[PDB]
DNA sequence: AATTCCCCCCCTTCGGTGCTTTGCACCGAAGGGGGGG
């Protein structure tokens, strides 16, 4: 049993419940129910001042109902980070490779105890669907799932366990992330399953991303022939807000043709001399910033934004005007009639990026409506971890991310 | 008697003492029913007399039960209460009876002297010192602390929730078909067994309970419809609302006009229609409980047809897991939803209202989508399932709304109700410049210091238009220069402005505000066939 | 001037927070009320 203790000075997590449908209680009810004869979890009462959600989520092409706990606040108030719990921060090298595939083994936490002096901040209630009884309450035994400290406490085991995979290959970069393994490879697409396949079978004997497909979206201008006055005042607009991100952004022989009133529809005639300049613009925008570099002290911070037509762009910076990366996610078949799903699709997606390359996830800046969001969520959640998020409720101006 | 089950341990916050309070003087009449309560409890042990080694102590007094004959014991535990560890509550909502099912065989009990009946913890019971005042005067009152949970004190509520599920759950574990709804100590046992084999294990489940203290007087015991349960009326196939009696004065103060806004409120679970807007309207602005406030023409209107609305009796059925729920939505003006429940037309399940106003300027369609999400929310909560939604919105509206709008927003299925008053959107700004129109570049600024600016346009073919305002803000005038080019233009007008505050407001579509002079750019906007609006920076 | 507790709801008010144009918009907690035990 290894101590844990809070973060000094801090209280512990009293999140109050949010509501369930009838299938989630009762897969909830089922799974409790052979979780505590097992002893994985003991009935508490109310004495116990300490509470975090919980739900139940269907993992992508399973059939069956996983319980998820939302430790986010449990985590925030946790100080077991002296193990950094990942064997070295980083693996500087799991996002130069041809295939990650990442693998659930959280299961493997529910054979170590947790203290006995921590067990108390890991309660959790079930609801009743109509309010017939009161909510049951439990607290953990064993090592949570989705706790930060289970991968810093299951480190030591972890890392005996991959020995006798890791040695005999060296070619693969093993990284750990709360209950998943990112394994990467820059083998053969179909000899990255065979050793997939190999890892597995020796992690059950011991008791698909691309990241070289991702590629960032530059800043882009219109291609006109004949340019308006409202299409320069559009551009004019863009070239004065890209000035933030990119130092030495003329856009001041564009701006002469911008003086005096004029009719939004009718043409202007560009010189050579603003030719000249939105062509040098141009080249500034085609080459990435330079003097942004990641700051493990800070914590990232992702802005999303709907693009319309299923199409969203996403941010992921420490500081403003500084994007470490860019993107954009795209599913629209037919627009799929779903915003929430896209958006929560959108969330993960983006998360499993921010692990693979940096290895943290960000804070979101939702642009949903709060009730929205708490309300439909977790219909679609199929990760094993929840990012921290906020929501956002200024519309943004003309955008300028496409 | 007192239950065998086990002690909750409770212990104060660290570094705290236990209360020094002291008694307040009682009338004669009050203290003839604690001296005869605390007589009796302290023959029962639950209750227990204190010398001088303890020195806590706790005002107590009494009020009056429903029973308008007995007495209900209190001690003002406010000062233990800020002393004591924090608990957390295991009551997670209240259960409602359109979330019951048919059910052959039906009975209500209640559990006498709830409280009373769990024990406290041994460690816990010194700090629950109290003194009965003596009659009149002379003779120090009797020293008591508290053997059991005591009533006014933060922790006994959950304590007791507990132990009545632990006692609760052999009995519920070995009679599976039958259904136990447990609300504090009151508990409505449903089955489908015919009335003699419900009714032996109806007995069955009161040995079991008497079996762990729990007493059920027969006179709180109910066999026959209709039953009392939690503020409703349960008949074999219907429930209703224990009958709700609106005041029916001359003049109103501001607690009554509180006090009806909230019987309407909880009348309004089953009434359709209720309205309560201009009655709550009243309330804002208003300092003093008992100042009198007259009733304006609007309040008048609507508070009589709330009374129209009670004045016929209304009934909601039971829930068929069998069947379909379907939500139909209904607009009321000026901000006000209505909505029913049911499964089968014209037999509600529940009925219900939303009329939250939520951010300054908003438009009908967010108002709906609220209106959807409440619903979904209290549907989840009590049938654990969404419903299907009929919505007085056209599929064509909600699209270009949702497509075109810049957060994500979602309604889950949904059928189109041809129920006028429609839901739709006023007015559309072009998405480009329309040609041949008259554009108007806006401007407005205004000084920090002296709180006067100036606001006005100038357009292309040559008119110029500036405005002196007192009084005002940057954003006001930004807003004003684009009321100016609104009034002042034609059918169609390209408005180039350099506010992002006007921009942000204007393009979410409002149609109503609670800034006038949104409120008149809203209704010049709609006036017009095409606008467009465009940024630039200064 | 009678003094209590816990739970859910609605409606109004006020202070805190964030981005910005240091005002304006949004949100949560606390006051009142209703209902339950
Ligand atoms: N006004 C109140 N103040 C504090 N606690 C209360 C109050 N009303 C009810 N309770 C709590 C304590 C009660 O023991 C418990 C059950 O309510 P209730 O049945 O009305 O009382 P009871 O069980 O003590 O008396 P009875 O013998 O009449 O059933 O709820
Ligand atoms: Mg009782």
């Amino acid at each position: 049993t290894v101590p844990v203790k809070l973060k000094p000075g801090m209280d512990g997590p009293k999140v109050k419940q949010w509501p369930l449908t009838e299938e989630k209680i009762k897969a909830l009810v089922e799974i409790c129910t052979e979780m505590e004869k097992e002893g994985k979890i003991s009935k508490i009462g109310p004495e116990n001042p300490y509470n975090t959600p919980v739900f139940a989520i269907k993992k992508k092409d399973s059939t069956k109902w996983r319980k998820l706990v939302d430790f986010r606040e449990l985590n925030k108030r946790t100080q077991d980070f002296w193990e950094v719990q990942l064997g070295i921060p980083h693996p500087a090298g799991l996002k130069k490779k041809k295939s990650v595939t990442v693998l659930d083994v959280g299961d493997a936490y529910f054979s170590v105890p947790l203290d006995e002096d921590f067990r108390k901040y890991t309660a959790f209630t079930i609801p009743s669907i109509n309010n017939e009884t009161p909510g049951i309450r439990y607290q953990y035994n064993v090592l949570p799932q989705g706790w930060k400290g289970s991968p810093a406490i299951f480190q030591s085991s972890m890392t005996k366990i991959l020995e006798p995979f890791k040695k005999q290959n060296p070619d693969i970069v093993i990284y750990q992330y709360m209950d998943d393994l990112y394994v990467g490879s820059d083998l053969e697409i179909g000899q990255h399953r065979t050793k997939i396949e190999e890892l597995r079978q020796h992690l059950l004997r011991w008791g698909e991303l691309h990241p070289d497909k991702w590629t960032v979206q530059p800043i882009v201008l219109p291609e006109k022939d004949s340019w308006t006055v409202n299409d320069i005042q559009k551009l004019v607009g863009k070239l004065n807000w890209a000035s933030q991100i990119y130092p030495g952004i003329k856009v001041r022989q564009l701006c002469k043709l911008l003086r005096g009133t004029k009719a939004l529809t009718e043409v202007i005639p560009l010189t050579e001399e603003a030719e000249l300049e939105l062509a040098e613009n141009r080249e500034i925008l085609k080459e990435p910033v330079h003097g942004v570099y990641y700051d493990p002290s800070k914590d990232l911070i992702a802005e999303i934004q709907k693009q319309g037509q299923g199409q969203w762009t996403y941010q992921i910076y420490q500081e403003p005007f500084k994007n470490l990366k860019t993107g954009k996610y795209a599913r629209m078949r037919g627009a799929h009639t779903n915003d929430v799903k896209q958006l929560t699709e959108a969330v993960q997606k983006i998360t499993t990026e921010s692990i693979v390359i940096w290895g943290k996830t960000p804070k979101f800046k939702l642009p949903i409506q709060k009730e929205t969001w708490e309300t439909w969520w977790t219909e679609y959640w199929q990760a094993t971890w929840i990012p921290e998020w906020e929501f956002v409720n200024t519309p943004p101006l003309v955008k300028l991310w496409y | 008697p007192i239950s065998p089950i086990e002690t909750v341990p409770v212990k104060l916050k660290p570094g705290m003492d236990g209360p020094k309070v002291k008694q307040w003087p009682l009338t004669e009449e009050k203290i003839k029913a604690l001296v005869e309560i605390c007589t009796e409890m302290e023959k029962e042990g639950k209750i227990s007399k204190i010398g001088p080694e303890n020195p806590y102590n706790t005002p107590v007094f009494a009020i009056k039960k429903k029973d308008s004959t007995k007495w209900r014991k209190l001690v003002d535990f406010r000062e233990l209460n800020k002393r004591t560890q924090d608990f957390w509550e295991v009551q997670l909502g209240i259960p409602h009876p359109a979330g019951l099912k048919k059910k052959k065989s039906v009975t209500v009990l209640d559990v006498g002297d709830a409280y009373f009946s769990v024990p406290l913890d041994e460690d816990f019971r010194k700090y629950t010192a109290f003194t009965i005042p003596s009659i009149n005067n002379e003779t120090p009152g009797i020293r008591y602390q508290y053997n059991v949970l005591p009533q006014g004190w933060k922790g006994s509520p959950a304590i007791f929730q507990s132990s009545m599920t632990k006692i609760l759950e052999p009995f519920k574990k070995q009679n599976p078909d039958i259904v136990i709804y447990q609300y504090m100590d009151d508990l409505y046992v449903g089955s489908d067994l015919e009335i003699g084999q419900h009714r032996t294990k109806i007995e069955e489940l009161r040995q079991h309970l008497l079996r762990w203290g729990l007493t059920t007087p027969d006179k709180k015991h109910q066999k026959e419809p209709p039953f009392l349960w939690m503020g409703y009326e349960l008949h074999p196939d219907k429930w209703t609302v224990q009958p709700i009696v609106l005041p029916e004065k001359d003049s109103w103060t501001v607690n009554d006009i509180q006090k009806l806004v909230g019987k309407l409120n909880w009348a309004s679970q089953i009434y359709p229609g209720i309205k309560v807007r201009q009655l709550s309207k009243l309330l804002r602005g208003t300092k003093a409980l008992t100042e009198v406030i007259p009733l304006t023409e609007e309040a008048e209107l609507e508070l009589a047809e709330n009374r129209e609305i009670l004045k016929e009796p209304v009934h909601g059925v039971y829930y068929d897991p069998s069947k379909d729920l379907i939500a139909e939505i209904q607009k009321q003006g000026q901000g006000q939803w209505t909505y029913q429940i049911y499964q089968e037309p014209f037999k509600n399940l529940k009925t219900g209202k939303y009329a939250r106003m939520r951010g300054a300027h908003t438009n009908d369609v967010k108002q709906l989508t609220e209106a959807v999400q409440k619903i979904t929310t209290e549907s989840i909560v009590i049938w654990g399932k969404t419903p299907k939604f009929k919505l007085p919105i056209q599929k064509e509206t909600w699209e270009t709304w949702w497509t075109e709008y810049w957060q994500a927003t979602w309604i889950p299925e949904w059928e189109f109700v041809n129920t006028p008053p429609l839901v739709k959107l006023w007015y559309q700004l072009e998405k480009e410049p329309i040609v041949g129109a008259e554009t108007f570049y806006v401007d407005g600024a205004a000084n920090r210091e002296t709180k006067l600016g100036k606001a006005g346009y100038v357009t292309n073919k040559g008119r110029q238009k500036v405005v002196p305002l007192t009084n005002t803000t940057n954003q006001k005038t930004e807003l004003q220069a684009i009321y100016l080019a609104l009034q002042d233009s034609g059918l169609e007008v390209n408005i180039v402005t350099n506010s992002q505050y006007a921009l942000g407001i204007i393009q979410a579509q409002p149609d109503k505000s609670e800034s006038e002079l949104v409120n008149q750019i809203i209704e010049q906007l709609i006036k017009k066939e095409k606008v467009y609006l465009a940024w630039v920076p200064a």
